[PDB]
This record gives structure tokens, C-alpha cells and sequence, in this order.
């Protein structure tokens, strides 16, 4: 509306700003066992896939890229684009070589002879699946017979389930034999989520120490943003996070030096504006609640309520004309006052 | 030789590696029931199996792990001295009754073979009374340790107390048995097995962030009453 | 968020005449007269003790020993939920029913319905005697009697409040329902509702932009419906509140301001004043 | 203005998307195939009858405060008006003669 | 009354299927696969509540 009455209303919020931004990647540096991952010359059959664990190193996926055009290159759980700023509790990275019309059979929640009998794929898979062709490798003129995989079983596999124990059939790859039919190389990846502190991850660098300022932290993945202030918390010598009553952040030490920092949230609150009617005056005051004054009319005055900017104290009492707090009234004699309401005449 | 006797109020670890304090928190893991049989002895893993000893001479040192033991499937070896510990997954061919010369292996184990996997550092060992918690989950070894004072006493002591983790090993191999290990002529031992099952407790953190009391919510109505009222 | 319309100012809306009614209430209770009356120096009506109840001058809050022990005995920045404070302080609330006790000592009933006109204490008590059919002789005759009885009354009082630790219920309801209330709205916020992760920031830090809106709206839409319920509770709440507060200011109006002949209306007897 | 707030409210929300392509039925009919209008249409019926569920909520909430104060007032006209009253500040500030 | 009908209203509402293939939680499981059974149960549960 283009006219506002006496009285006071709430337009708005405010919050402060961040200053700066920190980052504590801690130190370590390593490279991951990728190159023996891939071009290895040995590929085992899918009935008895390799199992790889990766660890303690830094991930590097340019690499990926780098080795070949990749038939297949899909990520379910995680944007592929975005696996160069995770960092992961452990990799598990599954080689082995089916055909090429079979990559498509290897999805969570799929059915097929190799997903029921010989890889069992769970409903809440977090990984990549990745394909990419190995004709001109493991295809004899005569025939590679050395693939097999299980054609006949008893009951379904579980997830992550290997069997070891005629049932296979040997695979025959030939030059001659056409798409869907020629050896691709698969690499399924695994990744682990909310656990031990993660360790593989290093492609960035840190920054140092600032306090009793807004500024956002990155602790080793644990994003936000506050005020990182030194805390009296006797920490045992492994936990690493905090919380509290509303299981949220609190604390947490710093990587380089054992040291426990609170961590506050910026300040914040709400914003009223108190103003006659606009048939009155234009003059306005504003009122923010629950915030002390150093933290935000030339004028500034403290209540309970919160700071009150453009009105002045006086120290006489009337009847109340607009409430502002704990006993605190506002009220245009031409200027605004602020002032005490007065209960009644002494008798 | 067999024997039964009862667990008490022991055998509470902490879940997780997350500080908190004057708060009452509700964990659903493995736990060791309270008021139940362990047996003692002077053994399948299961779930879990809980482990206490109060012997001095140091005559117990390290533990036996496998699902057939032999030598085709890989077993964990620790082995605990006076210096360091080895720990050890290596495929060693299981001799029957295995135990320490005082120092050599031959009669633990024939030969060592293919593994991949080592560990080297302080001996998990250090009136006494040890505890031990031993589980094997997603493809993680981790166990549990707190040493604290007894008195003369026949049976568990009556008190409370918590244990800290010690290591997590990332092992991830089939155990379904295991066995003690010994040093020695004769001799006799004391220890004390207990096994975990799934429950859930309401854990209770001081000021200062240990431990100091809990519930088990399936004992009784009023451990019931007490888990839902909070 | 924006395409979902306008549920945010109906909550507003709603919240904002709650807390309007909340000051109303207050003030339509305890604000019943317009002049603050005062007691004399000297405390002296014919052998009764009012000491228990009138204001006491050593302590700086200026409260009589019973208000002390229910002040006493009651008892007791989130994630954008704020508490805002009442208009009217302790000491305001205090003064309104000092003034009170006082125009009830020194007038009777004449002030709650014009001006105050003084009375000595024993021929109030006569008159209140003679509107429950008996004659003034029967008060002029045992002045004493009926002195120490009142007297040992009004002394009894504060034993049973102290004894019984259920006293005050009622009074205590109030603050573990809201408690309970805005607990469990805040612990709300952690649940899942069958998405990936309860972090916005994880989700946004984790995936592409043209994917995170299918797991962002299941929050958005449990989010919404946990404030519209707390809102619907908190209203239902407020409803009877205001009934209480109404009931509370007819009591007021009808039992202190006069003699009222309504059965059990202002306690079991035959009512003298309150 | 309170009934007036909630109808104006109540036609104001038939405008918004619920997180669907169109606002209107009939420009989604003659644009898609019947196998994927459901999809979009669902969205609508959802919020539509949200916003319904809520005016309701509302109206009863209203109508329960406006029942209490019309046996209030039907209590004064019975007390003050057919009779005198001796409830003090019940028929007004003083002692009642007649309304 | 007004008791009765709200019982009976309640029991009653069970049998809408609220927009998915069955009103029965063990044929949908049954015919349908779990990725897509985890989907089509969310819309009787909200239903439901
Ligand atoms: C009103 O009652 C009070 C409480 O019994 C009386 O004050 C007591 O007086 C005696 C004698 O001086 C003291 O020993 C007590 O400590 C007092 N009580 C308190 C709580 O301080 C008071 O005397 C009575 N009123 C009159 C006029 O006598
Ligand atoms: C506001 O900050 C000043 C700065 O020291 C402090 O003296 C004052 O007590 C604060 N006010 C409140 C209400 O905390
Ligand atoms: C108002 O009251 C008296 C005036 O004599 C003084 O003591 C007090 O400080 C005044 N308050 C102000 C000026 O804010
Ligand atoms: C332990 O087991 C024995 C038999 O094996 C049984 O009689 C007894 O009740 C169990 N519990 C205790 C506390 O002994
Ligand atoms: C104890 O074990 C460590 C670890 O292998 C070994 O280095 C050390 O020599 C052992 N001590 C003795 C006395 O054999
Ligand atoms: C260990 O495993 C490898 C891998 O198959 C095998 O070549 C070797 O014979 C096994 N045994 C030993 C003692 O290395
Ligand atoms: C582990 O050992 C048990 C006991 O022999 C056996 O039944 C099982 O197949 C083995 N493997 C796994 C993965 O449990
Ligand atoms: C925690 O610290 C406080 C103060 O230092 C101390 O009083 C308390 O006993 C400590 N808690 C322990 C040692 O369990």
C-alpha cells in the first residue's frame, strides 16, 4: 500500500557478512595406486573379479580421462564432474572384462545372468561405472578362451558376494565378431561415506588462522561458515567433532595442532521499523531485536528488546502509544520519543 | 574346564569418535547384555565376543583368529612382547596347539606366506584387570581396551566402566573361530569370554564427557519405561 | 522455494495475532483500575495481619513473601526462532495488584465502582457479615476471635504451598508444552524424508545443479509441513488460553471488587473477600 | 477483512506452479500426451488441495471464537436486559439500572 | 454419531490408492521391482498420514 498507519511492523531480516575463507588441507601429499589399475595386460573373468582397496593417497581423475575416449562413463550417486572436490573413506575399485552388449546389465536393481550369478549390485550403490572397449587387446584370431563366467546357479548373489566353487562357459573373442560381442574392460568404483576421517583427498591447498570474526571454515570437508574462537573442552585424545542438545556442530580441533575451537554462528535477527502515520510525518525508527548495539538517526539507544536506532530517551512518563518492549514506549511530540509507560496517576 | 558366572554391568565402549557432554544419547550397536552368562575358562566368534583377564605373569599374550585355519585362508596372528606388537594376516599353516616357545614360532605356525598387510607399534599390554572387545564389521577390524584396579574377587567387579578404542585395523576377512594364545613345563590359566548381540542402550556423558552410567532397553519394563521416557 | 505461493505470511500472520492476544490477554486481566492507590504508614486494622500479602520494602524487588515463593518455586540462537519479551515487566504486574490490595483494604467495594471512600476495616467486615444474613453484633462481639482465626489462616497458607510439590501444576504445563514444542521442531530438522543426505550444503557441494532440485523439494516439503503443524498446535493452544485468561478476569471483576452470592464461585462457603 | 484476506488468499493461490511446467490445466492438455500429463497434473491436485485443507482448518478455528462470543452476548441480553443485575462490572462500570 | 463416522471414515480411507499402481503394499512388492516398490510406497504413506 502507498499509506502506512501508526504502529509497528516487521519488513525484514539481516545478517553479517563473511569476511574471508579458510581452508585446512592438512599436509600429505601422495599419488594412488591408479596406473596399476588400469592397463594392466591381465584382466581376471567376471566370475572372479578383482577387489582393490585404495588408501592414505591423493586421487587424481585427469588421468582418467587421459587414457582412453571411454565408451561408458556414468557416476550414480555422485555428479561425475564434481569427483575432483570429494573427499572418501576408502575406494573400492572392481576390474574384470565382460562383453559389450552386458554393460548395460551392470546397474543397481538390474537383472541379468552375470547380475544374478556372478555380480550382485545392491539397491544403494554410491559409485561409477565405467566401460571402455579392449578389442584390438584380448581378442585372439583363433579365440580367448580364457574368460568364463557362470551360466547356472542354485539362488541369486548377494551384494559384494564372490563365488569361487558345466556351470562356465568360456568366452571366444575373435577380431572378425562385431560390436556387442567384443571384450570391454569394466571398472566399477565404490565409495564410502560418513565414516573414519577421510584421507584420500588432496587436490587443494590450506590457509591460517583467524578468530573472533565471521569468516567460513573448510575443515577437511566440513563446510559453513562462523567464528572460530578457543574452546575449554577436555577432548579425549580421539574424538574429533562436538555437538550438543540439537546435535549440531560445536566444536573440532584443527588438524595441525591439536586445539579446540568453538564454532558460533554469525549474528542474525530480526529488523522492525516504527513510524507514525504517513499523514503525520515521514521521520521513522528502526529496532533490531536481540542484537547488541556494537554489532549494527545518529541516535542509539539500548533496551531488553534490542538496540533502537533514531529515537531519544527522555526520562518523563506517559500513556503508551507504541509498544516497542519491556515497558518501553514510542510516541511523536516534532521529533520521536522514546520513553517508560506509566501505569496511572498516584493516589 | 568350563564354568558360568555373570556379566554384570561391563563390557560399554564408546560408539563413535564424536565429543559431547551432559547429554543423554541413544546407540543402537553390538553391546554385551547386562546380567548374562560368560563363560569361564581355565570357541566360536559369533557376532562378537568380549574378552577379560586379570593374570599377572604374563603367560597370555596375543590371540588366534580364523574360519578354518590353514594355511589356504588368510588368519590374524597377534602377537603382543615386551617391546612392540605384530600383527600379522598372513596365510600361516594352523599347527593344532599352537603356543610359545620362549621365542620361537615353529610350533605357532610352519611357514609364512602371501599377504599383503603388517602392523608394528606398542603392545596393546602395559590387582589388574583387563577387558577386551573384539569385532569384525564392513570389511573393518576394530578393537577395544581399558585396564583399571580390582580387588581380590572371584567375579566380575561391580562398578561401571568404559573403554577406549585402540585400533581400527582395515582387514575385512572371514573369521568364524578363534583361539587364546600362550606362553610357557605346566601351567593354568583364568579368563573370562563373553558375546555380543544387538541391543540398543542410552548412553549418559558428565560435564567432562566420559561416560558414567547407562540402560540396556530390552532387560526389563522399567529399563523400557526409562528408554522411552528418556 | 519461491514457486511454492504464499504459506509463509498466513504463518506469519498467524504467529503475530497470537502474540497480540498474548499482550491482551495480560493487560485485560490485571489492568482493572486507573488509580494507584496506597497503604497507610501505619499498619494497623483492628488486630489483622496483612503482612503476608502487602509489598515488602527491604528487598529490592518489592514482592510479598508468598509472591517470593511462587516466584520461586515455578522455575523455568536456534535456527530462526526467536522468543520476544511480554510489554509488561514483573514489577508493573506487582504494582497493579499492590494498588489493588491496598483499595481493598482502605475502601471495601466502593472503589470498583467510583470514587474511593474510606471505611475503618471492623465495619467492612460488619457490613460483609450482614450480606450473608447475620447481624453485626455477632462480628462487634468477637472481634478477637475472629482476628486470630484470620490471622492463623492467612499463616497456614504458605506451609501447604511449600508442602505440596504439585501445587502448581497448572502454571508449569505451560512452559514444558512449549518446550516440548519448539524441541521437537527443532530436532525435525535432521530427517532425511528419503533423500541422499539432510545437508543442503552437502547436497549442493556434492552433485550438478540440473540434479539437487528432486532431493531438495522432499525437504522442502517436510519442512513445510513441520511448521504448519506446529502452527496448528500452537493456535489450538492459544484458543484455551484465552478462554482461562477470560475466567480468570470475570474471577477478578466479581470476587475482589465485590461480594459475590454465586455458589462456589469464589471458594466453598459463604464468601467474605479475596 | 478477515473473511475477505482468506478468500482473496484461497483465489491467489490457484496462479502458483507446485514445481510444473504450466499453471493451467487446459495449456498442458492441448501441449503433451495423456501417458505424461499425470506427472505435471499430480503436482497441481497436491497443492490445490493443500491450500483447500488449510482455508478449512482456518475457518472452523474462526468459527469456534465467534460461537463463544455470541452465547457471551446472548447471556448479556437475557442477564441485563430482562432483569437487574448484581454481577459487578458485568452490565457495565457502576450499579446496573437497566440496558 | 459424529464418533462413529470418523472411525468408519478412517478405516475406509485405506483402500485409495492415491495415485499408484495398487492399494496392497504385498502386490506391489511382489510384481514390481524394489527400486521402483520404494517409490510407488511413498505415495500410500503419505496418504496414510
Ligand atoms: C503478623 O504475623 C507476623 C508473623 O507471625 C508477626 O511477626 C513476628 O513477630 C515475632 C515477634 O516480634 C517475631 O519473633 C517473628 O519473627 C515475626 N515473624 C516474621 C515472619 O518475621 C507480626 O507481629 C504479626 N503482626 C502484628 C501486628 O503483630
Ligand atoms: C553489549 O556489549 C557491551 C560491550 O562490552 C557490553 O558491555 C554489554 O553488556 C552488552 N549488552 C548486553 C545486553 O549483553
Ligand atoms: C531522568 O531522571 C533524573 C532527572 O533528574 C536523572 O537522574 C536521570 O538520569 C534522567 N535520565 C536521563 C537523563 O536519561
Ligand atoms: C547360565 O547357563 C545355565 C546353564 O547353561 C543356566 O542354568 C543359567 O540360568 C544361566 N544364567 C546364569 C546367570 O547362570
Ligand atoms: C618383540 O617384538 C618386536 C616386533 O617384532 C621385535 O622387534 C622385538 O625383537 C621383540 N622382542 C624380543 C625380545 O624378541
Ligand atoms: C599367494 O597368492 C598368489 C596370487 O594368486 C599366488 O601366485 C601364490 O602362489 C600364493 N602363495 C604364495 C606363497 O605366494
Ligand atoms: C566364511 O566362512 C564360513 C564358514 O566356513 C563360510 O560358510 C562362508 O562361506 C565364508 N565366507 C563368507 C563370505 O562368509
Ligand atoms: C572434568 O573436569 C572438572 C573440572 O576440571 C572436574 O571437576 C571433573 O572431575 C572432571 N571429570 C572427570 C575427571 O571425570
Amino acid at each position: 500500500s502507498f499509506t502506512v498507519e501508526k504502529g509497528i511492523y516487521q519488513t525484514s531480516n539481516f545478517r553479517v557478512q563473511p569476511t574471508e575463507s579458510i581452508v585446512r588441507f592438512p599436509n600429505i601429499t601422495n599419488l594412488c595406486p591408479f596406473h596399476e589399475v588400469f592397463n594392466a595386460t591381465t584382466f581376471a573373468s567376471v566370475y572372479a573379479w578383482n577387489r582393490k582397496r585404495i588408501s592414505n593417497c591423493v586421487a587424481d581423475y585427469s588421468v582418467i580421462y587421459n587414457f582412453a575416449p571411454f565408451f561408458a562413463f556414468k557416476c550414480y550417486g555422485v555428479s561425475p564432474t564434481k569427483l575432483n572436490d570429494l573427499c572418501f573413506t576408502n575406494v573400492y575399485a572392481d576390474s574384470f572384462v565382460i562383453r559389450g552388449n552386458e554393460v548395460s546389465q551392470i546397474a543397481p536393481g538390474q537383472t541379468g545372468n552375470i547380475a544374478d550369478y556372478n555380480y550382485k549390485l545392491p539397491d544403494d550403490f554410491t559409485g561409477c561405472v565405467i566401460a571402455w572397449n579392449s578389442n584390438k587387446l584380448d581378442s585372439k584370431p583363433s579365440g580367448n578362451y580364457n574368460y568364463l563366467y557362470r551360466l547356472f546357479r542354485k539362488s541369486k548373489l548377494k551384494p559384494f558376494e564372490r563365488d569361487i566353487s558345466s556351470p562356465l562357459q568360456s568366452y571366444g573373442f575373435r577380431p572378425t565378431y562385431g560390436v556387442g560381442h567384443q571384450p570391454y574392460r569394466v571398472v566399477v568404483l565404490s565409495f564410502e561415506l560418513l565414516h573414519a576421517p577421510a584421507t584420500v583427498c588432496g587436490p587443494k591447498k590450506s590457509t591460517n588462522l583467524v578468530k573472533n570474526k565471521c569468516v567460513n571454515f573448510n575443515f577437511n570437508g566440513l563446510t559453513g561458515t562462523g567464528v572460530l574462537t578457543e574452546s575449554n573442552k577436555k577432548f579425549l585424545p580421539f574424538q574429533q567433532f562436538g555437538r550438543d542438545i540439537a546435535d549440531t556442530t560445536d566444536a573440532v580441533r584443527d588438524p595441525q595442532t591439536l586445539e579446540i575451537l568453538d564454532i558460533t554462528p554469525c549474528s542474525f535477527g530480526g529488523v522492525s521499523v516504527i513510524t507514525p502515520g504517513t499523514n503525520t510525518s515521514n521521520q521513522v525508527a528502526v529496532l533490531y531485536q536481540g542484537v547488541n548495539c556494537t554489532e549494527v538517526g545518529s541516535n542509539v539507544f539500548q533496551t531488553r528488546a534490542g538496540c533502537l536506532i533514531g529515537a531519544e530517551y527522555v526520562n518523563n512518563s506517559y500513556e503508551c502509544d507504541i509498544p516497542i518492549g519491556a515497558g518501553i514506549c514510542a510516541s511523536y511530540q516534532q521529533s520521536i520519543i522514546a520513553y517508560t509507560m506509566s501505569l496511572g496517576a498516584e493516589n | 574346564t568350563q564354568s558360568y558366572t555373570n556379566s554384570f554391568t561391563r563390557g560399554v565402549y564408546y560408539p563413535d569418535k564424536v565429543f559431547r557432554s551432559s547429554v543423554l544419547h541413544s546407540t543402537q550397536d553390538l553391546f554385551l547384555p547386562f546380567f548374562s552368562n560368560v563363560t569361564w575358562f581355565h570357541l566360536p566368534f559369533n557376532d562378537g565376543v568380549y574378552f577379560a583377564s586379570t593374570e599377572k605373569s604374563n603367560i597370555i599374550r596375543g590371540w588366534i583368529f580364523g574360519t578354518t585355519l590353514d594355511s589356504k585362508t588368510q588368519s590374524l596372528l597377534i602377537v603382543n612382547n615386551a617391546t612392540n606388537v605384530v600383527i600379522k594376516v598372513c596365510e600361516f599353516q594352523f599347527c593344532n596347539d599352537p603356543f610359545l616357545d620362549v621365542e620361537s614360532e615353529f610350533r605357532v605356525y610352519s611357514s609364512a606366506n602371501n599377504c599383503t598387510f603388517e602392523y608394528v607399534s606398542q603392545p596393546f599390554l602395559m590387582k589388574n584387570l583387563r577387558e577386551f572387545v573384539f569385532k569384525n564389521i564392513d570389511g573393518y577390524f576394530k578393537i577395544y581396551s581399558k585396564h583399571t584396579p580390582i580387588n581380590l574377587e572371584r567375579d566380575l567387579p561391580q562398578g561401571f566402566s568404559a573403554l577406549e578404542p585402540l585400533v581400527d585395523l582395515p582387514i575385512g576377512i572371514n573369521i568364524t573361530r578363534f583361539q587364546t594364545l600362550l606362553a610357557l613345563t605346566a601351567g593354568a590359566a583364568a579368563y573370562y569370554v563373553g558375546y555380543l548381540q544387538p541391543r540398543t542402550f542410552l548412553l549418559k556423558y558428565n560435564e567432562n564427557g566420559t561416560i558414567t552410567d547407562a540402560v540396556d532397553c530390552a532387560l526389563d519394563p522399567l529399563s523400557e519405561t526409562k528408554c522411552t521416557l528418556k | 522455494l519461491l514457486q511454492y505461493g504464499s504459506f509463509c505470511t498466513q504463518l506469519k500472520r498467524a504467529l503475530t495475532g497470537i502474540a497480540v492476544e498474548q499482550d491482551k490477554n495480560t493487560q485485560e486481566v490485571f489492568a482493572q483500575v486507573k488509580q494507584i492507590y496506597k497503604t497507610p504508614p501505619i499498619k494497623y486494622f483492628g488486630g489483622f495481619n496483612f503482612s503476608q500479602i502487602l509489598p515488602d520494602p527491604s528487598k529490592p524487588s518489592k514482592r510479598s513473601p508468598i509472591e517470593d515463593l511462587l516466584f520461586n518455586k515455578v522455575t523455568l540462537k536456534f535456527n530462526g526462532l526467536t522468543v520476544l519479551p511480554p510489554l509488561l515487566t514483573d514489577e508493573m504486574i506487582a504494582q497493579y495488584t499492590s494498588a489493588l490490595l491496598a483499595g481493598t483494604i482502605t475502601s471495601g467495594w466502593t472503589f470498583g465502582a467510583g470514587p474511593a471512600l474510606q471505611i475503618p476495616f471492623p465495619m467492612q467486615m460488619a457490613y460483609r457479615f450482614n450480606g450473608i444474613g447475620v447481624t453485626q453484633n455477632v462480628l462487634y462481639e468477637n472481634q478477637k476471635l475472629i482476628a486470630n482465626q484470620f490471622n492463623s489462616a492467612i499463616g497456614k497458607i504458605q506451609d501447604s504451598l511449600s508442602s505440596t510439590p504439585s501445587a502448581l501444576g497448572k502454571l508449569q504445563d505451560v512452559v514444558n508444552h512449549n518446550a516440548q514444542a519448539l524441541n521437537t521442531l527443532v530436532k525435525q530438522l535432521s530427517s532425511k524424508f528419503g533423500a541422499i543426505s539432510s545437508v543442503l550444503n552437502d547436497i549442493l557441494s556434492r552433485l550438478d545443479p540440473p540434479e539437487a532440485e528432486v532431493q531438495i523439494d522432499r525437504l522442502i516439503t517436510g519442512r513445510l509441513q513441520s511448521l504448519q503443524t506446529y502452527v496448528t498446535q500452537q493456535l489450538i493452544r492459544a484458543a484455551e488460553i484465552r478462554a482461562s485468561a477470560n475466567l480468570a478476569a470475570t474471577k477478578m471483576s466479581e470476587c475482589v471488587l465485590g461480594q459475590s452470592k454465586r455458589v462456589d464461585f469464589c471458594g466453598k462457603g459463604y464468601h467474605l473477600m479475596s
